[PDB]
Parts: C-alpha cells; sequence; structure tokens
C-alpha cells in the first residue's frame, strides 16, 4: 500500500446486517486482504440529497480526517458508487448502550462513572477544538470491546430538537429549561444531558419521567429530581451539581473529571494504539 | 446463511485478536480525502 488505497465494495466481505439507520443500514464487514473487522454504513445517495445534508456531511468528513478520540467512533475512510455513499466505521462489539442498559437493569457504581469520565474527556476534546457533537444519550452511545463508550459520529444526522418529537420519543429528560423554553443555549446543555445519562445509568429510568406529559415537564422546570435512598451518595451529589436550572452554575467539565465520586469509581484505561 | 467467520467463536476470536493487536489504521485506510460534492451528488 504506497499513498494510493483507494477502496471499493469488491475490497470487502459483509457478514451480517448489524441494525438500520434512518439514511440507511449498518453491515458487520472486514477487508479480504488485511481480514481487520469494520462496521459497514450504506447510506442512499437520494436520502442525504432529500434531507439537505450535503454539506453536513463534508464536514463530518473533515472533522474526522482531522480529529481523533478512543470514546468518538471513528470514520477510518470513506468511498461512494452510482447510488451509495459507504462509510467505513469503528466496529463497537458490544452495541448499543441504550439495548447494555435494558439488560443491565442498572448499572454498578464502576460502569457508569468510567463511562461520565470518558464523556467528559470527549466533550473537553470536542469543544477545545471547537466542533459539533451527537447530543449524548444512551440511543446516541455504542460500546468498544471492554464496554468504552463510544459517541456514534460528531452529529450530522441530528435534526433540531423539537419539544413534540421530544415528548413523544420520551428523550424529553435530555432537554434542560433553556431548550424547553423559546431560550438560547451553548454547549452548557452537554452538562444538564451528563446529569440526566448518570441518573438513568445507576436507577434504570430518566429522572424527570412520569406517566403525563405536562408533569414531566414541570418536574423538569422546577429540577425536581427524586432519589431512591438506595442511591449511592457521591452519585446523587454530581447530579444534584449537574441539573440546576441556571446554566452557569452547573459542574464545568475540568471539575466533572476531578469529582471524588468519579475519582473514586471510574476503572478508564485507553484501548491498545499501534506505531 | 451468515459466513462462519462473522458468528460465534471465529468472531469474538477475530475481535479480541484486533482489540489487543490493532493495525497501523493510517497505512491500511489512507489519509481521508475532503468530500467531492460536485463529483458525488447531482445538481
Amino acid at each position: 500500500s504506497p499513498a494510493m488505497r483507494r477502496l471499493t465494495v469488491d475490497d470487502f466481505e459483509i457478514g451480517r446486517p448489524l441494525g438500520k439507520g434512518k439514511f440507511g443500514n449498518v453491515y458487520l464487514a472486514r477487508l479480504k486482504e488485511s481480514h481487520f473487522i469494520v462496521a459497514l454504513k450504506v447510506l442512499f445517495k437520494s436520502q442525504i440529497e432529500k434531507e439537505g445534508l450535503e454539506h453536513q456531511l463534508r464536514r463530518e468528513i473533515e472533522i474526522q480526517a482531522h480529529l481523533q478520540h478512543p470514546n468518538i467512533l471513528r470514520l477510518y475512510n470513506y468511498f461512494h458508487d452510482a447510488r451509495r455513499v459507504y462509510l467505513i466505521l469503528e466496529y463497537a462489539p458490544r452495541g448499543e448502550l441504550y439495548k447494555e442498559l435494558q439488560k443491565s437493569e442498572k448499572l454498578d457504581e464502576q460502569r457508569t462513572a468510567t463511562i461520565i469520565e470518558e464523556l467528559a474527556d470527549a466533550l473537553t476534546y470536542c469543544h477545545d477544538k471547537k466542533v459539533i457533537h451527537r447530543d449524548i444519550k444512551p440511543e446516541n452511545l455504542l460500546l468498544g470491546f471492554r464496554g468504552e463508550v463510544k459517541i456514534a459520529d460528531f452529529g450530522w444526522s441530528v435534526h433540531t430538537p423539537s419539544l413534540a418529537a421530544a415528548t413523544m420519543c420520551g428523550t424529553l429528560d435530555y432537554l434542560p429549561p433553556e431548550m424547553i423554553e423559546g431560550r438560547t443555549y451553548d454547549e452548557k446543555v452537554d452538562l444538564w444531558c451528563i446529569g440526566v445519562l448518570c441518573y438513568e445509568l445507576l436507577v434504570g429510568y430518566p429522572p424527570f419521567e412520569s406517566a403525563s406529559h405536562s408533569e414531566t415537564y414541570r418536574r423538569i422546570l422546577k429540577v425536581d429530581v427524586r432519589f431512591p435512598l438506595s442511591m449511592p451518595l457521591g452519585a446523587r451529589d454530581l447530579i444534584s451539581r449537574l441539573l440546576r436550572y441556571q446554566p452557569l452554575e452547573r459542574l464545568p467539565l475540568a471539575q466533572i473529571l476531578k469529582h471524588p465520586w468519579v475519582q473514586a469509581h471510574s476503572r478508564r484505561v485507553l484501548p491498545p494504539c499501534a506505531q | 446463511p451468515i459466513p462462519t467467520w462473522a458468528r460465534g467463536t471465529p468472531l469474538s476470536q477475530a475481535i479480541i485478536h484486533q482489540y489487543y493487536h490493532p493495525p497501523n489504521l493510517l497505512e491500511l485506510f489512507g489519509t481521508i480525502l475532503p468530500l467531492d460534492l460536485e463529483d458525488i451528488f447531482k445538481k
């Protein structure tokens, strides 16, 4: 391999369907020559044209060609057909976090605190390099071979979140007051979501969810968080400091890393690289 | 009719090897070149 390495579908052996995205399916595949397993995502050209995401997709490629992180799922490279665009993606052996959560009922303090640091790190990287990222929530997070959290991508297929959509999707919990009301929002929204994610992983369900939509709506704006008495104190503290109405007094990323409870229970370890 | 490699032991063995003994990615997949929109899409 000199400096050519232009790939086609003829360079892959296809294994099994891994799932269906909005734009197209993801297949477990491996390179014929090297036998290196990847997750191949097949986009329909007509679908990305329809939605007017030509620029967004370009930006995804430009970001992924300049930036790398062990807790952000990698784009190795891409090719394209007359009909198709192919993304050669990092394969997440342990699948979707939300699926792992339902199977586990709840995550122990170890797995939860490991994810929270991993995510806090990935997000520090994302804000330093001044790039958009896929909003954090169990559906949008994948798992490595040792349960390392992977943000699925830099969120090019992310749609401007609707109040009505989030209500029906049952994802209203991951929308802070600023978003809920008319008000302007910055990357301080990230801080709220980590607080929500932490509660969800430990308890099994999002803190603000109920049976009524008006109820879930009231509990968010009053930040009416209710912790089960079985909840570890360290965790209750972190979620209390993240889930605050005021964005400007939400525990910053630098201090989520430094938070006693994380320190005490995180078992984060970088996956092996070459050189 | 799923191929043998993408199922059971043969896959978990292949993933385990790929995790603890990964290859040089830059040599395997080359440099990600900017997306040429005129070349790829209509209009």
